[PDB]
């Protein structure tokens, strides 16, 4: 298992994120934006989100380094959900 | 800190 790119697209939505730079880590010693907890009945499980993809992008908006409540407001703002993230 | 969203 080695990181691979890819763009998932939602339709709550069941997914918690956690960390953010300034913030307490999701793991080790990474800052990145992470899916903490994915809920089996969401539009995101159906379109393939999973535990520990980190996420880079909410429909344009960059959320590589930045900081958490950046993600949450990014996430509430975009029907049509382009994520892109890195999985391991 | 973990956000449902």
């Amino acid at each position: 298992i080695e990181e691979e790119e890819l763009t998932l697209t939602i339709l709550g939505l069941g997914i918690s994120i956690a960390g953010g730079k300034g913030s307490t880590p999701y793991k080790g010693d990474d800052e990145g934006i992470f899916i903490s907890r994915v809920s089996e009945e969401g539009p995101a499980a159906r379109a393939g989100v999973r535990v520990g993809d980190k996420l880079l992008e909410v429909n344009g908006v960059a959320l590589q380094g930045a900081e958490h409540h950046e993600a949450v407001e990014a996430l509430r703002g975009a029907t049509a959900v382009q994520m892109r993230v890195w999985r391991e | 800190i973990e956000s449902k969203v």
